[PDB]
């Protein structure tokens, strides 16, 4: 039962390299931001385990709250044109 | 001096050059406009590889050589290495005058470069702020960058040598009426 628990900083190094694969990848940039939360979801977590929840409480209150927000509202107005993840366009990076 | 491995650092540079021009590659590759994919990094590059490669083998390759011909560690040898490797690039275009121009000249930048210390950077302790400076004071030996109101005259005869006015002697003490 003890070290059930030990391997949960690996997993949350590992959410985050998933996180931003998905935000590099998503089709719909709306999907990218709410990849963008749930890294911060992630690093929220990773600051609760390492002894500090008070900012992981800050961040979701501001990140999350507001700048996340402030992103959902611009692509909900504006018209943002996207060009898919393509093998023909970004194999060459 | 100590003698340069040649064929080792040869091979140091020839690797540091093949790697440098992958590099290159890539990022031509990247900030390229056509169509592009992963096999045009070495396609469409225009002689990168070849480029580094080359210039790095030739300069570090000459500039040993001459650095064990010459049994001397001086801006001479970086002379030769800028004239072997502007040979080099100047073999990519088909002609024989810019081939000589671009050995001849990058030879003179890179042998001014050594001349200078072979150095973008400062020694810092060879540097006139840091050594010493000014008028010496008591018959020492006078270093570079000190100042001296009267030198010796046995140093002057041996710097410049005997002819042409400076003798070990002056004329009019070395023709006095001995009485
Ligand atoms: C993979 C294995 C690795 C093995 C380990 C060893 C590897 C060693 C790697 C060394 C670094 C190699 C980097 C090569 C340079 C980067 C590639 C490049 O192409 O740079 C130029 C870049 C694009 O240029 P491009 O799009 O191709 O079009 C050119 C048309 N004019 O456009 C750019 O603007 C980028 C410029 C980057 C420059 C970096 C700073 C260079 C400093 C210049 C030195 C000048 C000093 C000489 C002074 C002499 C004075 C006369
Ligand atoms: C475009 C036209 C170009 C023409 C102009 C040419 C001017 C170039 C400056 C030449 C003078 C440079 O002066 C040169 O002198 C001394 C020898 O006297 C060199 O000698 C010094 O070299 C360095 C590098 O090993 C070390 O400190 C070494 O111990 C030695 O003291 C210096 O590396 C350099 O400073
Ligand atoms: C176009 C003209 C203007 C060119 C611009 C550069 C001007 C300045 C000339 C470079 C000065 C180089 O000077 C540098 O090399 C001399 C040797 O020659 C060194 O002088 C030192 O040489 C050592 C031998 O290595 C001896 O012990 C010597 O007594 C002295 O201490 C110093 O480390 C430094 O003073």
């Amino acid at each position: 039962m003890m070290y059930l628990t030990y391997y949960f900083i690996e997993i949350t190094i590992f959410l985050a390299i998933l996180c931003t694969i998905f935000i590099i990848s998503a089709k719909n940039p709306m999907v990218s931001i709410l990849y963008m939360i749930a890294l911060f979801v992630i690093a929220a977590m990773y600051l609760y385990l390492i002894g500090l929840g008070i900012f992981s409480l800050l961040y979701i209150m501001i990140y999350i709250g507001a700048i996340a927000v402030l992103f959902l509202f611009i692509i909900t107005l504006l018209d943002i044109n996207s060009t898919e993840l393509s093998v023909k366009s970004n194999i060459r990076d | 001096f100590h003698p340069y491995n040649t064929l080792g650092l040869a091979t140091q540079s020839a690797m540091v050059g093949l790697g440098a021009g992958v590099v290159a590659a890539a990022a031509r590759n990247s900030l390229a406009t056509g169509p592009r994919n992963i096999l045009t990094t070495f396609s469409k590059s225009g002689g990168v590889v070849t480029i580094f490669t080359g210039a790095s083998i030739a300069y570090v390759f000459t500039y040993c050589s001459a650095a064990n011909l010459r049994e001397r560690k001086d801006g001479w040898n970086h002379m030769w290495a800028g004239a072997a490797t502007g040979a080099v690039l100047g073999a990519r275009t088909k002609l024989v005058p810019a081939f000589i121009g671009w050995t001849v000249l990058c030879g003179a930048a890179c042998g001014l470069f050594g001349w200078t210390g072979a150095r973008f950077n400062a020694d810092r302790k060879a540097s006139l702020e840091q050594s010493p400076k000014g008028f010496v004071q008591e018959d020492a030996h006078q270093t570079f960058w000190e100042v001296v109101h009267r030198r010796p005259l046995s140093l002057t005869v041996e710097q410049l040598g005997e002819g042409r006015g400076i003798n070990a002697v002056p004329i009019a003490t070395a023709t006095e009426a001995p009485n």
